[PDB]
């Protein structure tokens, strides 16, 4: 049936544009951060606890576990 | 601490040497950069403090307040960009200068190793706010509002200077570290009672305590949007921070001294929440909600328990963010309608759906919906008050119910129903306003993931 | 919903159907333009019962101020079409 | 709704209104159709006995005990049509009603869609722009001095004229836009 | 798992029954857990082994920080600020350690209650009684200090508690 | 084009210069509070063979 | 900044306190010591004032 009518509604252009822009920038910086975190976790991090060897004094950043924290 | 202070000072020559059409962009970019630098301060220790020098220190009570203060300036610039379009370049630069000076005074106030320096900056914040209120204000009652705001604060804080100089003459120091380490009990004496009153009233009047809160509705309603944002977000927390810093020397006098103020705050939260139910102005309603929240913070500080302090810090941060967002939403409505009356513009969800979503989220956060940090502070303070006395639960529950009631009343009156027919100048919401609301709301939901960052030194 | 888009012809047919089911008025005498008080000799109470019968037939109710000045089937159909936004 | 109200209601209109209310509430009490027909015919018979009464005082005394009797037995939960001011769907679709002026703020990328509709809208705008200037003077010349005495508007009397204050009555959104 | 000490977190031997099917009907639980194993546990194990070998390719260490003992508040002069600072820091560290000890005991109690099932009221008396002692001690040491707590106030509370105990003992002996 | 965009974009460098100057001033003020370096009773430590100061 | 705050190193010393508490409870359970002690400071080093009332 060719009874298609017009739906009067406010402009959804600006709302959609703002949402797209916000998502674009958030992802623009979050995707590299997530990729870097994943690579660091798989390849490098998660040190294991040890005893301090006698006669050796560690530096301040050697008392932490996660590599990004160090 | 100078790595934050010096860029804030350099904001002034950068603003005054900027092009006529590049002040806002440069100010926003450099304010955001300054805020990023401030993030480093959050790392805090379970031990004493971050004592940078003899003049300034940082603590996990001062760090969230400093971060919020640095974060607020770009939002205030974004909000002020609109209504100052037809203003001369010199006056816009003067407005930005006032905002920068206020930020600098607040930043130096929150570190403040010594109490007279704290008083000096705590009073220096009074001038830029007064100029902003009484110069860039729309109505004719801005002059009376500024007079009230000035004189309430000064009448409250003048005895504090005498109390501080007397304390330094007797003890010998006003450095907070020495004050904490060499603290001595206060004997129950009339002179000690009046010293307690002089130390407490200056911070009470700026909370505002119920019965001394008259200046706040005037100042908030008559101020421009940036002034309302800063007053609701940071300037109210100065009294709470000062009380938290100064209640170390008021013991054991505080145990019985606190009763008049505890009763006033406990009944005044109910009074102001009920006032919010019958209000024809958005800004007045938001201001009275702020009064209720700050009264509950006063109760928390007066109880003086670790859970009280953690809840008070969390509630201060959450209330600052929520009140700023609510004021921004009200200003977005006002710049379209030019009325500032709840019942005029109705059914705005049909015309502005995303702004209605922002309204809903802001109302839910003000309603203290879990697991938001608003409810974290609310619940910690409620538990501490219950441990103080099991009968407080009635007043706390009444306040919670009335708070939900007027929050949803404000949401429904403006967003739901039928649109006003004769209003036809409601243009689509700009990207600037949407970004302002997003930058208000996202930090709250990110902070609820790491509540330990805003729970203060007693965590 | 699944409601067929009723037209002016359907409204007129239904109004005339309900009117012809009204024993007080003879079927032959009535016409789309036939008046109620003068052309068919009906009382005002008969008019209000006719309005109620229309209301029960079409499933919506007409305010009294509008109903009390609906005196012909043609203007009844026009009122119903205006209320329900009928195109043709 | 559409018709302008009068300064007062006459006795005859009040009697009709009571008759309609009583019939509706009797139908609400009597669910079944045959019982309702019987009791409605009995109601009409009781109702038209005093049809031919002449003096005003006894007529005014009547309809009053009738209203009191109606209020005593008014069926505190009467049947209501769904779209009525008390129905279960009175304002269900009022959230889907958008004004016509909202289309003036559409982005040109949005107005690229539906070009014929916007051309027709522009034609309507031109028609309204001329008709309003005609209507202002027409209403100024037709209104009685000292202000209107009723909220009833006159029709158009010339050839190219349009009825005064027509734009917001013709351009209603719809009953069920969505 | 070696990642935590079994003595700090004791567990019963966890004796479990053996499957004793009484009927010939094949139960669905075994088939579902076998298909779960095949479709879930094997790829997860393979990925874990790959990540573990990648970690073993790059190994480095971190150490627990050791803190020396310093004079406490009871042997500091009235206005000596340096020893007061050191004693306050030491007391704060001890307070944190005591809080974590209470946390460990509470975790033990919760685990016992969940593990013992319907007989928790009898089979978890030991954990409840340990928690009673630890809570009593912790309460004596730090309750009612207030928001502005310090080593001096704790020492004053301990002093008044010992004065009360000495007075009670003297009155009881001389009764 | 250099020497033209500088006249309009010279202002941008100021906030950053302030930050590095503030860091330098913080370190300089730190330099004046070394009265107890490697003298605290908790972190009293013997120097490394190539160590002059425990911290800077 | 959110990622930076998420990965802040433990200057509040939480896991350090966990390890200290774990080793102390291991030592005390093994030696028969009754866990935590009621007195925070050893009574030998406090000189109470004699009442003589
Ligand atoms: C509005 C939005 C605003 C956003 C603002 C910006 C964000 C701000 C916050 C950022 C904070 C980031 C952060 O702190 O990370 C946390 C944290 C960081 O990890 P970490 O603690 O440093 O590392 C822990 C260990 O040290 C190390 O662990 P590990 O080495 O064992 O782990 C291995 C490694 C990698 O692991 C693996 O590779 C394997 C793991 C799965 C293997 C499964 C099997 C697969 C193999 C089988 C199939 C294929 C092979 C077989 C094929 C044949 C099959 C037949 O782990 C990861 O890489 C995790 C990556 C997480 C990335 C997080 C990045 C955060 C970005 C922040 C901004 C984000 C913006 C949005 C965009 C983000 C991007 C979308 O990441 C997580 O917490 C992950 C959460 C996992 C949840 C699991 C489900 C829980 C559900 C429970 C509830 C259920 C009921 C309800
Ligand atoms: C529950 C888990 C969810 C997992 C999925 C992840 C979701 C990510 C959301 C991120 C935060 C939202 C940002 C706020 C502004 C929204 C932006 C927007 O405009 O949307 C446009 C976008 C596009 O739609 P459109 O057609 O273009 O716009 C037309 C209109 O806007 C019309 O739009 P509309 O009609 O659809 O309404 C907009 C929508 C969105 O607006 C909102 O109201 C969402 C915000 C609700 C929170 C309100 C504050 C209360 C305190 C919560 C704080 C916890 C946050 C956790 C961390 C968050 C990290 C950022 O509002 C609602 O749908 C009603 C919200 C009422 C929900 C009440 C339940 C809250 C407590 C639940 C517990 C959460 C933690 C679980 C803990 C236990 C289990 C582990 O729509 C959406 O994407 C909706 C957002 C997704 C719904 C979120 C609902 C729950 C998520 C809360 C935060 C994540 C929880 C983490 C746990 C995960 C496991
Ligand atoms: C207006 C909106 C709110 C503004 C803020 C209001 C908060 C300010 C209220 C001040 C708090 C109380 C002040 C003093 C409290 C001490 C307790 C005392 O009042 O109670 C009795 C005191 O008895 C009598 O009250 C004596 C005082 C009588 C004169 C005071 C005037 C009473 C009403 C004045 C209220 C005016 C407030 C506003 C000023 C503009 C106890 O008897 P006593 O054991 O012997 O004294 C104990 C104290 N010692 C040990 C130092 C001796
Ligand atoms: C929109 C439709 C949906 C799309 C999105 C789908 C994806 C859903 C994901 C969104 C939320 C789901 C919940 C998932 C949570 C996982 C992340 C979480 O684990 O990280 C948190 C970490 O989050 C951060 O800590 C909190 C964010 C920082 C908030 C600071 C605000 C940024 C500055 C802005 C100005 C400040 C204004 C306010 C002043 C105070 C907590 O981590 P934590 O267990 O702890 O330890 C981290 C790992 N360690 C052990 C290595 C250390
Ligand atoms: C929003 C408006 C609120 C305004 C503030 C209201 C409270 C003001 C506080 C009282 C004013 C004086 C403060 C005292 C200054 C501190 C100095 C001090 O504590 O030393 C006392 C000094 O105490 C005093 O002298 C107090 C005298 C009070 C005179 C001024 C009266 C002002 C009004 C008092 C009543 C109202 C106070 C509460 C107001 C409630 C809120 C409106 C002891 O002095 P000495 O002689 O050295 O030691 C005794 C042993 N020889
Ligand atoms: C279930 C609810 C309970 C029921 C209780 C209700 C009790 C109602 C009984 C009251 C009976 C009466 O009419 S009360 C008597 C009041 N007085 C008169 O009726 C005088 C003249 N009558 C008129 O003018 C009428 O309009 C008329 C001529 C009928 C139509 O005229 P049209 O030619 O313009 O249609």
């Amino acid at each position: 049936h060719g009874k298609r009518l017009f739906i009067i509604k406010p402009s959804g252009f600006y709302d959609r544009r703002f949402l797209k822009l916000m998502r674009f920038y958030i992802l623009l910086t979050g995707i590299p951060v997530a990729i870097g975190i994943t690579l660091v976790n798989v390849f490098i991090g998660e040190a294991e606890l040890a005893d301090i060897p006698e006669g050796y004094v560690p530096e301040h950043w050697e008392y932490f576990k996660h590599p990004i924290s160090r | 601490m100078l790595k934050i202070i010096i860029p804030t000072t350099m904001l002034l020559p950068m603003t005054w040497m900027s092009k006529h059409n590049m002040i806002w962009i440069n100010a926003t970019v450099h304010s955001l950069l300054i805020s990023l630098i401030s993030l480093s301060l959050l790392n805090q220790l379970g031990e004493n403090s971050l004592n940078f020098s003899l003049t300034f220190f940082s603590d996990s009570l001062s760090a969230p307040l400093l971060v919020l203060t640095t974060w607020l300036l770009p939002l205030m610039l974004m909000a002020s960009q609109s209504h100052l379009s037809k203003e001369t370049t010199t006056r816009k630069k003067l407005y930005i200068t006032m905002l920068i000076l206020l930020q600098l005074f607040l930043i130096m106030t929150f570190t403040a190793t010594e109490l007279i320096l704290f008083y000096i900056l705590f009073e220096a914040t009074l001038v830029p706010t007064l100029i902003i209120i009484t110069r860039w204000g729309n109505q004719t009652e801005r002059l009376n509002a500024g007079l009230y705001f000035l004189f309430y604060t000064l009448a409250g804080s003048l005895p504090l200077l005498v109390a501080l100089v007397y304390i330094q003459n007797t003890t010998g120091s006003l450095n907070f570290l020495i004050i904490h380490y060499w603290s001595h009990p206060l004997s129950n004496s009339w002179s000690n009672i009046f010293m307690w009153l002089a130390c407490i009233m200056a911070f009470m009047v700026k909370m505002p305590l119920y019965g001394l809160h008259l200046w706040l509705p005037k100042a908030h309603v008559e101020a421009p949007i940036a002034g309302s944002m800063v007053l609701a977000a940071v300037l109210l927390k100065l009294g709470g921070y000062g009380m938290m810093r100064i209640t170390t020397i008021l013991n054991p006098l505080t145990n019985y001294m606190a009763y008049p103020f505890l009763m006033l705050s406990m009944w005044g939260m109910i009074m102001t929440s009920s006032i919010c139910l019958r209000q024809t102005d958005l800004k007045s309603l938001i201001a009275y909600s702020s009064v209720s929240h700050m009264a509950l913070v006063i109760v928390a500080i007066m109880i003086q328990t670790p859970w009280s302090f953690m809840g008070a810090t969390a509630l201060m941060i959450a209330h600052g963010l929520t009140s700023s967002m609510l004021f921004c939403l009200a200003n977005t409505n006002y710049e379209r309608v030019h009325s500032r009356t709840m019942i005029l513009a109705r059914g705005l969800q049909t015309l502005l759906p995303l702004m209605a979503t922002w309204w809903l989220v802001a109302s839910l956060t003000n309603l203290a919906l879990p697991p938001s940090i608003n409810l974290i502070g609310e619940l910690f303070i409620i538990t501490a008050s219950f441990s103080w006395s099991n009968i407080t639960i009635i007043l706390m529950g009444m306040n919670m119910m009335i708070t939900a009631l007027y929050s949803l009343y404000m949401l429904i009156t403006t967003q739901r129903g039928k649109y006003t027919h004769h209003i036809n100048n409601i243009k689509p919401s700009f990207t600037r306003e949407n970004a302002l609301m997003a930058l208000h709301i996202l930090p709250l939901l990110l902070l609820t993931l790491n509540p330990k960052m805003i729970l203060g030194p007693l965590y | 919903s699944d409601a067929p888009p009723l037209t002016l012809e359907a409204i007129k047919d239904r109004v005339l159907y309900v009117l012809k089911l009204y024993d007080k008025i003879d079927p032959e005498k009535l016409s789309v333009n036939s008046h109620f008080m003068k052309d068919l000799g009906l009382d005002s109470l008969d008019q209000v019962e006719i309005i109620m019968a229309m209301e029960d037939e079409f499933g919506f109710e007409i305010p009294d101020i509008d109903a009390e000045k609906l005196m012909c089937p043609q203007e009844i159909v026009d009122y119903i079409a205006d209320k329900k936004d009928v195109y043709e | 709704a559409f018709s302008a109200p009068a300064a007062y209601l006459t006795h005859q209109q009040k009697v009709l209104r009571l008759y309609k209310r009583a019939l509706r509430h009797l139908e609400s009490w009597c669910v079944h159709r045959d019982k309702y027909r019987y009791f409605a015919c009995l109601m009409r018979a009781r109702f038209d006995e005093h049809k031919n009464e002449k003096d005003m005082v006894k007529a005014t005394q009547l309809l009053r005990q009738a209203e009191e009797e109606f209020w005593y037995g008014q069926h505190p939960q009467p049947y209501i049509f769904p779209e009525s001011p008390g129905g279960t769907s009175y304002e269900r679709y009022e959230c889907y009603k958008v004004p016509e002026w909202c289309l003036d703020d559409w982005h040109p990328s949005e107005k690229a869609m539906y070009p014929d509709y916007f051309a027709k809208r522009e034609q309507w705008k031109r028609l309204r722009r001329e008709s309003w200037e005609r209507e202002v003077k027409q209403l100024q010349e037709e209104t009685p001095p000292g202000g209107p005495r009723t909220e009833a508007l006159p029709p158009a009397r010339k050839e190219g004229d349009l009825p005064p204050l027509w734009w917001h009555i013709v351009t209603r959104p719809r009953e069920r836009p969505m | 798992p070696d990642s935590w000490d079994k003595d700090v977190y004791p567990e019963p031997p966890r004796r479990t029954p053996a499957p004793a099917p009484q009927t010939s009907l094949p139960n669905p639980v075994t088939y579902l857990t076998k298909i779960f194993d095949l479709l879930v546990d094997r790829p997860v194990t393979l990925a874990r082994e790959f990540i573990e070998q990648q970690h073993a390719k790059n190994r480095y260490y971190y150490y627990h920080r050791e803190f020396r003992r310093v004079p406490d508040i009871t042997e500091c002069e009235e206005k000596d600020i340096l020893c007061m600072f050191e004693a306050e820091m030491q007391w704060r560290r001890d307070y944190k350690v005591d809080q974590e000890i209470v946390n460990i005991i509470q975790e033990r109690l919760k685990a016992c209650q969940q593990r013992e099932g319907e007989s928790y009221r009898q089979n978890c008396a030991k954990e409840l009684e340990q928690f009673t002692q630890v809570s009593k001690a912790f309460q004596d040491r730090y309750s009612d200090l207030g928001a502005h707590y310090s080593a001096r106030k704790c020492l004053a509370k301990q002093k008044q508690r010992m004065l009360a105990e000495r007075k009670a003992a003297k009155e009881a002996a001389a009764a | 084009n250099v020497l033209q965009i500088v006249r309009d974009h010279w202002v941008h460098i100021l906030v950053p210069v302030g930050f590095v100057f503030g860091c330098y001033l913080d370190r300089r003020s730190d330099e004046k509070l070394t009265a107890f370096r490697n003298k605290s009773l908790l972190f009293k430590r013997e120097l490394r063979p190539n160590e002059e100061v425990t911290w800077k | 900044g959110s990622t930076f705050v998420a990965y802040l190193p433990d200057y509040r010393m939480q896991e350090w306190a966990r390890r200290e508490a774990e080793r102390l409870v291991k030592y005390r359970e093994a030696n028969g010591l009754p866990l935590m002690e009621s007195n925070c400071f050893d009574p030998n080093k406090i000189q109470l004032p004699e009442d003589e009332d």
